């Protein structure tokens, strides 16, 4: 037998998720690539991220505490 | 084995116009291991950076570190939870006192919660978990360099999952009940994904699942690691092209609403067919106020046919099934939704993501190693209105 019933509870919400719930991360270290603006001025990967909007976009991850920012770098 | 890189005014305006340009909202990491002597975070090179911002006109959100459980780790210095307390305070006092002092701040981005992890949390929501507006944690399931096949297939490792959950919220609700908990960075493989697993339709167990567990546990958001980069968790691959978890994710914001419902199995195995309901997304023109999506994942080797319960087992549905394209089956690049291949139009254009209506009073069909969406139409679910 491969015929499953399902119960549901529809009575009211049991929690209430963001419209971005659904989101995405760019790794801190995508920076030290020295095609970085190449790369993020994709017009085809805008499309695609574009598609995902409402979303967070969290710039982050292991890189995040050995970044410097240094504003006579160009 | 990591050293220290210096970024310019550039890499900041290349990140927030791609984020600006996509309609994201931008999160930036600070770095916390800028120290004073007496090991207080020293906020002058933040200060440096959000000045800048600032004269930018840039509406950003904030963090500060990462994993710091790792600090000792990666950098031999120790930073206890208490001490990150107070650091998010004073990178509080730096924004109130800045051009956008209603900015966002977000935290303290710790792994998920093992003994030590879990101490750190705690004592950092005591000390400073007044001034962040969520509380951010990560979660992978396994190690990329070792994980199988059968892993990403397996519902005991699915299941770990929700004990990671449970745990963070019994962290908060003894220090901040009621704080907002987002996955902060979260994927199926630590260590940039797993080769010919991650970037494959075989990742979608994963990622709907920690979607759908997400959602019924009262996680808020969930950030996908990673949009685009090395990893082979990523959405996007090296040459641009989506892969299948893209189109999941675009699927899912398409079709799943923000109030979150609940749907279970009657049989007593619960392990391989996995389910979920919220109401339909009320931004997507096809549908109206009352509807419901259910998705689900099958994880049996064969075909099960799904029955929907009363008032519910005669509407008209919409399936939206995803299979891989072949020869390479689970461990495919590419995904067909319904039978049909899903492709750019061209690099400015998305595809039309296209149901399939169902006779009105049919169970539902869920191939073996599978997953699909379905909209039931005119459910007239009063929550949902
Ligand atoms: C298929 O899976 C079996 C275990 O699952 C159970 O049996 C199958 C036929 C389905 O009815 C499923 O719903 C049940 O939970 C294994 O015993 C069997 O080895 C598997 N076959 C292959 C070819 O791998
Ligand atoms: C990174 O830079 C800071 C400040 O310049 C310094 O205190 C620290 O030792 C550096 N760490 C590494 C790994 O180079
Ligand atoms: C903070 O760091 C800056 C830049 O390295 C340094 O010049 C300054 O003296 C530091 N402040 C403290 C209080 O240690
Ligand atoms: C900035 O963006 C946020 C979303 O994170 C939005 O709600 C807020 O109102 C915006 N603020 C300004 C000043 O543009
Ligand atoms: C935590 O670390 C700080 C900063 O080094 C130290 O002054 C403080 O006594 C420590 N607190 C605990 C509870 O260990
Ligand atoms: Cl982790
Ligand atoms: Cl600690
Ligand atoms: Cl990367």
């Amino acid at each position: 037998q491969d015929v499953v019933d399902l119960d549901f509870f529809t009575q009211e919400p049991l929690h209430l998720v963001s419209p971005s719930f659904l989101s995405v991360t760019i790794d801190a270290n995508l920076a030290t690539d020295p095609r970085f603006l190449i790369l993020l001025g994709s017009p085809k990967l805008r499309t695609l991220a574009r598609g995902l909007s409402p979303a967070y976009l969290r710039f982050g991850g292991t890189k995040t505490d050995f970044l410097i920012f240094d504003p006579k770098k160009e | 084995k990591f050293k220290n890189s210096t970024y310019s005014r550039s890499s900041v305006d290349v990140l927030y116009t791609f984020a600006n340009c996509s309609g994201l909202d931008l999160i930036f990491g600070l770095n916390a291991l800028l120290r004073t002597a007496d090991l207080q975070w020293n906020s002058s090179n933040a200060q440096l950076l959000l000045d800048y911002c600032s004269s930018k006109g840039y509406n950003i959100s904030w963090e500060l570190g990462n994993e710091p459980n790792s600090f000792l780790k990666k950098a031999d210095i120790f930073i206890n939870g208490s001490q990150l307390g107070e650091d998010f305070i004073q990178l509080h006092k730096l924004l109130r006192k800045s051009t956008f002092k209603n900015a966002k701040l977000y935290g303290p981005d710790v792994g998920q919660p093992r003994r030590k992890t879990a101490k750190m949390l705690k004592s950092f929501l005591k000390a400073g978990g007044e001034v962040i507006d969520s509380v951010t944690w990560h979660h992978y399931y396994l190690n990329g360099r070792t994980a199988t096949r059968e892993d990403f297939l397996n519902p005991d490792v699915l299941d770990i999952f929700i004990s990671s959950v449970q745990k963070v919220f019994q962290v908060v609700e003894s220090t901040r009940p009621g704080k907002k908990v987002w996955l902060g960075e979260t994927s199926s493989a630590y260590g940039g994904g797993a080769p010919l697993l991650s970037d494959t339709f075989a990742a979608g167990f994963m990622w709907l699942d920690k979607l759908g567990l997400s959602a019924r546990m009262g996680i808020e958001v969930v950030m996908r690691q990673v949009f685009f980069g090395a990893g082979n968790y990523h959405l996007v691959d090296e040459n641009f092209d989506p892969l299948p978890d893209y189109w999941l994710s675009l699927l899912f914001k398409k079709l799943v609403g923000t109030k979150v419902l609940m749907a279970s199995v009657q049989g007593s195995k619960r392990r391989k067919l996995r389910v979920y309901l919220h109401c339909t997304n009320t931004d997507n023109p096809r549908y109206k106020e009352g509807d419901l999506t259910l998705y689900a994942i099958n994880l049996h080797n064969v075909t099960k046919y799904l029955r929907l319960p009363y008032p519910f087992s005669n509407k008209q549905v919409d399936k939206y099934l995803l299979r891989p394209l072949g020869p390479h089956g689970l461990l495919s690049k590419s995904v067909q939704l319904n039978g049909l291949t899903l492709k750019m139009v061209d690099d400015q254009t998305l595809p039309p993501l296209m149901e399939k209506p169902l006779r009105p009073g049919s169970s539902l069909g869920l191939p073996a190693f599978s997953y699909s969406f379905f909209v039931i139409r005119n459910a007239k679910v009063a929550a949902c209105i």
